[PDB]
C-alpha cells in the first residue's frame, strides 16, 4: 500500500511512503460549472496544461523557533517566479485572460531520516494576506534569502502587520491596533491540513476546489490558497545526521477557467 | 535501481526535454519539459519510458549529421532534496541504470558490420 | 485509539470507544447559524445633521478642508475610519492636541464568535435618540452610490434636498424610534470577512473591500436651515442579522494572556 | 448577397463586396487526424486560439513594375512579427511544442476605387524559400521597408536566389546556374488563387488545408504556405484620386495540432 | 462565356458552349502518372573503384585532404555536387587551372514534366560498362546509412571488405550488365521536390532534404589490391521509376527567349 | 514503476505506464532469425591446387 502514482498531462509523480488524499467541503472536488457572470464563450481546460509544476523553498535548520512559517499565495507565485518556480505556458495563457478561476491539488515535500523528530504543518489558509509589511510593496524574490523562515511575532497575532493606508493629514495620526487578517498559531489546525512528521511519513497532500466572495475573481490581484508551512516541535540530530533538509513543493491546477483576450499584460 | 543503505532516504526527479536550440541546464528548464519525481521506499526501482515523438515514423539509429530526424533532445535526472541519511552510516550513494526496448520497438532493413572489435 | 491524528481528519469518540458507558442525549440546538445571529445590537453613536451636509475626501487630505465628519454610518460589521471603508481599527488613547479626531466603529462581539471566511445575510436598521424630547428623521442612500447634497430656495428659506428624493425616508414620532428590515443590494457575491485583491487593478491598498458591503444610515432634524441650534446633539443606531448562511471556516481572535 | 460574416473565436470578419471562398483539393479542409508518427498526447484546439489574426502589409504605388510581388512565409511571419502582426498566445504555445500542425484560412486586403484599374494576384505557393537572398541569413524585420516590393529579376526566373552553400576549398569554385526552387510568373495561376482587381472585388479569400512530406514537421523551421501577391498591370489615376492605397491581410489557423512540451524556445 | 475568370475557378468550354457543333472523342490514355514515367534513363557516369576507398568530407575542405572523388553516386533527381546532396546545380564552362573539379548531376528531362509538389515511387538500377571486355561488381546501402571502408589482409593479399557484407551485391558476367528494382527505404514520408527547412534545428544551410533520397551505387572490380592496373575506366548508371503517385501541383522549368 | 528490477524479470513499459499517450504501432518485421541470417557472404580466399 501507500504508493500513490499520480498521472496527469505528461507528468507523473509518486510518494512511496504517503498517506492519502484530504479533500475539502465536497468529496470530489474537480467538478465545476463556467461561471454564470460572464457572456463570452470561455476558454476551458487543455491538456497541454493539466500538470504538476514544482518548485524549491528555502531549508530548515536547528537554529527556527516555534509556529515560524513560509507561505507562498496563489497564483501570485506563478508571477514573481519563486524558488525556480513558474507557470511557464500557464502564465503566457492567465497573462492575457482577465478573469481566472481554479482549484488546487498539494502535495508538499520533505524527508527526514528515521534518528530525527520534529513536525511540520502544511496547510493552506483562505484568503489571506500573509506577504507584506505595511509598507504597500508587495514583497518579491529578493528578500526571501534574508530570512529563510518568518519569526512568527506578536503583530501578527494581534492583527497588526496588514497593510493600512494613508491617512490624510487633516485628521490626527491614529493608535491601531486590531485587523480583521491574523494568524492565530494556537488555532491553525482548522483549515485542511496534516501533520507532517519523522514518525511515520515523508511527503504528504491536501487538496482544495473553489471558494471565493464572487463567481470569478479577478486575474493578477487575488489571493485565495496561500499555503503555509510552519514548525511545532524543532528538530534534534547528533553530530553526523544529515544537516539542513530541504523543502520542495508540487503544485497542480485542475479545471482552469480563462475569459476575455486583450494584449498580454503590462503593469501601468 | 537504487543501492544505498535502507536508513538513508532522498527525493530524485528524472527529466527529459525534446530539441531545444541550446542544452536545458537547471531545474526550471528540466522542469517545465516531462519528468517524473521518485521516492525511496521499500523497492529499488522506477521505470521510465521516454516518450516518442517524431517528425517522421521511422528514426535513423548513428547520425552522419546530427539532424532533427536522428537526434532527439538530451535526458539528465537532478537530485531534488538532499539524501537524507542517519550518523555511522557511510556517505555518497550509488544508483544503476538500465536500458531496454518498450512494447513498439521495431527495427528494419540491415546494413554491413563494424569490424573493429576484432582489431 | 489506537487511530493517530496525523491523516488531519478525525472523528469523535463517545464513552464506549475505550470505556463502559453509553452515549448522552442531545441537549439543545441554540447552534444554528440563522438563529445565533439573530440579535439586537448597536454598533454606534452618530452626530445629527442640521444643514447642507458635506461629506469626507479621499485617502489623504490636506489641512484646509471643509468638511462635517461624524454624520454618517458607513454600516458594516467590518473596521470603519471617518465613515469610509479602512482595513485596520483604531482606538484613540492619548487624544490630547490638534487635529480631529477620525469616526472609529467595528462590531465588537460579531468576530469572538466568527470562524467563518464568508458570510451571507440581510439587516435591520433601529434606531434610538439619547438626548431628551427629540423627533428627528433617518436617510438612506444602497452601496455602490454617494449622498446628494445640495439645497433650493422656498419662501426665502433654505432647504436641503435629502428631505426628498427616490430612496426611503422615515420621520419619528414625539421621541418614537425608527425600525425597518433592509435587504441585500451589493454588486459582489457575498460578504468577505477576509480578503486578498486591491480596489483597481494597480497602485491600490491591499485589502479592502469597498463594493462589498450594506449602505449608511444619517440622521437629521425636520427644520429649515437658518433656524439651527447651537447645541449639538446625537442618536445611536442598532443592527440585528437576519437569515444569515456562513462558509468555509476559519480562526477566531487571540486572547490575551498577558 | 456576397457578403460574407465569419466569426471565430470572439471576432468576426465581413467583407461586403467579396467573391466567396476557394478550397483547395478536398471540399472541406478544416478535417484532420492526430498525427500517427506520435505517441504522446497531442494538445489539439482551444477557443482561445480559433481567430483571425490580421497585419499590415506594404503599401503600393504607381512605381512599382509587372511581376513584383510581396510574399510573407507562414508560420515564420508569426516569428519575426512583421507589420504589426504576431500571434500573441499562439506564438507563446508554439515556442513550448517540438512538433507543429496546421491548415489555414487567408483573405487579403485591397480597396480601390471606380475611377481605377490594376490587377493584383493573390496565391499561397507550396514549398518556397522566397525571403533570402544566399548569404544564408533569413531577412527579417528592418529591411522589408527600403524596398517595399521585390523586383521581379531574371535570377528568381532561373533558380539563381536560393541558398548555396559553401563548397569547401579543395574543390574549384563552381559555375551554378539552376535549382529547383523559382518562380515563373507567366505559369503562377496554377495554385490556389484568384484575380483582385478594381473591377469586380474589393477582399477576397483563399482557403487550403495540411500538405506535407512528414505527417508533422518541425516547429520553427518549416514554411509550407508563403503567400505571395504579384501586380499584372500597374495601376493608372489622374491628379486627385486617392494616392497609393494600403495592404494588409488576415490569417486564421484552424484544427490546431501541437507536440511535446519543453522550456520556452531560446535560439542557440 | 459569360462567366469571369476571376473566381480562380474556370471549367473547360467544348464548342458548343457557344458555336453549333459537337464534343470530339477522348483518343487515348498516355497521360496517367504511374505509365508516363516508367522509362530507362540514365542519369550519368562512374569512376570505377579498386582499392580501399575513401568518401568526401563534410561541407569545407581545406587542401591536403585524401579522399577519391566521382567514385560515387548518390542517386535522386534531385540536383547533386561531388556526391553529396547539394542545393544548386553546377555545370563547369571554364575548367581550366588548379583544384578539382567537382562531380555533379542532375536529371535532366524529368523536371520539364514535372509539375508536383510531392512524389513517391520505387526505382531499379541498371548498370552498363562503357569500355569494352570488362567485369565488374556493383554495391549498395540505403539511405540514413553510410559506406563501410577497410581492409583485412588474406594470405598476403590486402582485400577490402566490400566485398562482403549484410546489403546486397551483384557480379556481373563477360561484359553482361546487372538490374534489380529497388524499393523505399527513407526515414521520411514523401520525396519532396521543393523543400522549405534546414537539416538540424539552427545554423544549417536552409533547403537540402538531407534524409529523403534514396542510396548510391558504387563499382568495383573483383580483384586484391596489388593487382591494379594504371588505366583508369568508367561505367554509367540509369534509373526507371515505377508505380509512382503524385501530389498538390506546381510550375515548370522557364523556357529560353532569349 | 513501482516496480524494482532485482526480481531478474522486468516487462516493458508503455507511455501509458505512467503518462497521458497511446501505444504505437508495430513497423516491420525483418527481425525473425531465419530472414536476417539469409545473406550471401564471402569468408576469404583460396589458392588453387594444380598437383597431387
Amino acid at each position: 500500500d501507500r504508493v500513490t502514482t499520480q498521472t496527469a498531462g505528461n507528468t507523473a509523480i509518486n510518494t512511496q511512503s504517503s498517506l492519502g488524499v484530504l479533500c475539502a467541503y465536497v468529496e470530489d472536488p474537480t467538478k465545476s460549472d463556467p461561471p454564470s457572470s460572464s457572456t463570452d464563450q470561455p476558454t476551458t481546460t487543455f491538456t497541454a496544461i493539466d500538470r504538476w509544476y514544482t518548485g524549491r523553498l528555502n531549508s530548515w535548520t536547528k537554529a527556527v523557533k516555534t509556529f515560524s512559517f513560509q507561505a507562498v499565495p496563489l497564483p501570485g507565485a506563478f508571477l514573481s517566479r519563486q524558488g525556480g518556480l513558474n507557470g511557464g505556458a500557464f502564465t503566457a495563457t492567465l497573462h492575457r485572460h482577465f478573469l481566472m478561476k481554479c482549484g488546487w491539488q498539494v502535495q508538499v515535500q520533505c524527508n527526514l531520516t528515521q534518528f530525527h523528530q520534529g513536525a511540520l504543518l502544511v496547510a493552506m489558509v483562505p484568503e489571506t494576506t500573509l506577504d507584506v509589511k505595511p509598507d504597500g510593496k508587495a514583497k518579491s524574490l529578493q528578500e526571501l534569502n534574508e530570512e529563510q523562515w518568518v519569526e512568527m511575532s506578536d503583530d501578527y497575532r494581534t492583527g497588526k502587520n496588514m497593510p493600512f493606508q494613508s491617512l490624510g493629514t487633516y485628521y490626527r495620526p491614529p493608535n491601531w491596533t486590531w485587523g480583521p487578517n491574523f494568524i492565530n498559531p494556537y488555532q491553525v489546525t482548522v483549515f485542511p491540513h496534516q501533520i507532517l512528521n519523522a514518525r511515520t511519513s515523508t511527503s504528504v497532500d491536501i487538496n482544495v476546489p473553489y471558494i471565493g466572495e464572487t463567481p470569478t475573481q479577478s486575474s493578477e490581484t487575488q489571493n485565495s490558497w496561500t499555503l503555509l508551512v510552519m514548525v511545532l516541535v524543532p528538530l534534534d540530530y547528533k553530530e553526523g545526521a544529515t544537516t539542513d533538509p530541504e523543502i520542495t513543493f508540487s503544485v497542480r491546477p485542475t479545471s482552469p477557467y480563462f475569459n476575455g483576450l486583450r494584449n498580454r499584460y503590462t503593469a501601468g | 535501481t537504487f543501492c544505498g543503505p535502507m536508513m538513508a532516504r532522498g527525493k530524485f526527479l528524472l527529466s527529459y526535454s525534446p530539441p531545444n536550440g541550446t542544452q536545458p541546464q537547471t531545474l526550471s528548464e528540466a522542469m517545465q519539459c516531462t519528468y517524473s519525481i521518485w521516492d525511496i521506499g521499500l523497492n529499488s526501482s522506477w521505470t521510465f519510458v521516454v516518450p516518442y515523438i517524431s517528425p517522421s515514423d521511422y528514426r535513423e539509429t548513428r547520425a552522419i549529421t546530427n539532424s532533427v530526424y536522428s537526434a532527439d533532445g538530451w535526458f539528465s535526472l537532478h537530485k531534488l532534496t538532499k539524501i537524507t541519511l542517519p550518523p555511522d552510516c557511510p556517505q555518497s550513494p550509488c544508483i544503476l541504470f538500465f536500458a531496454s526496448a518498450g512494447e513498439d520497438y521495431t527495427l528494419r532493413l540491415p546494413v554491413d558490420c563494424n569490424p573493429s572489435y576484432v582489431f | 485509539s489506537t487511530d493517530n491524528a496525523e491523516t488531519g481528519v478525525i472523528e469523535a469518540g463517545n464513552t464506549d470507544t475505550d470505556f463502559s458507558g453509553e452515549l448522552a442525549a442531545p441537549g439543545s440546538n441554540h447552534t444554528n447559524v440563522k438563529f445565533l445571529f439573530d440579535r439586537s445590537r448597536l454598533l454606534n453613536v452618530i452626530k445629527v445633521l442640521e444643514k447642507d451636509a458635506v461629506f469626507p475626501r479621499p485617502f489623504p487630505t490636506q489641512e484646509g478642508a471643509q468638511q462635517d465628519d461624524g454624520y454618517f454610518c458607513l454600516l458594516t460589521p467590518r473596521p470603519t475610519v471617518a465613515s469610509r471603508p479602512a482595513t485596520r481599527f483604531g482606538l484613540y488613547a492619548n487624544p490630547s492636541g490638534s487635529g480631529v479626531l477620525a469616526n472609529t466603529s467595528l462590531d465588537f462581539n460579531f468576530y469572538s464568535l466568527a470562524c467563518f471566511t464568508y458570510f451571507r445575510s440581510d439587516l435591520e436598521v433601529t434606531v434610538v435618540s439619547l438626548e431628551p424630547d427629540l423627533e428627528f428623521a433617518v436617510g438612506w442612500f444602497p452601496s455602490g452610490s454617494e449622498y446628494q447634497a445640495s439645497s433650493f430656495v422656498y419662501d426665502q428659506l433654505h432647504v436641503p434636498f435629502h428631505f426628498t428624493g427616490r430612496t426611503p425616508r422615515a420621520f419619528a414620532s414625539k421621541g418614537g424610534k425608527v425600525s425597518f428590515v433592509l435587504p441585500w443590494n451589493s454588486v459582489s457575491s457575498v460578504l468577505p470577512v477576509r480578503w486578498g485583491g486591491a480596489s483597481k487593478l494597480s497602485s491600490a491598498t491591499r485589502g479592502l473591500p469597498a463594493h462589498a458591503d450594506w449602505g449608511t444610515i444619517y440622521a437629521f432634524v425636520p427644520r429649515p436651515n437658518e433656524k439651527k441650534s447651537t447645541a449639538v446633539k446625537h442618536v445611536a443606531v442598532y443592527i440585528r442579522y437576519k437569515n444569515a448562511r456562513a462558509w468555509c471556516p476559519s480562526m477566531l481572535p487571540f486572547r490575551s494572556y498577558k
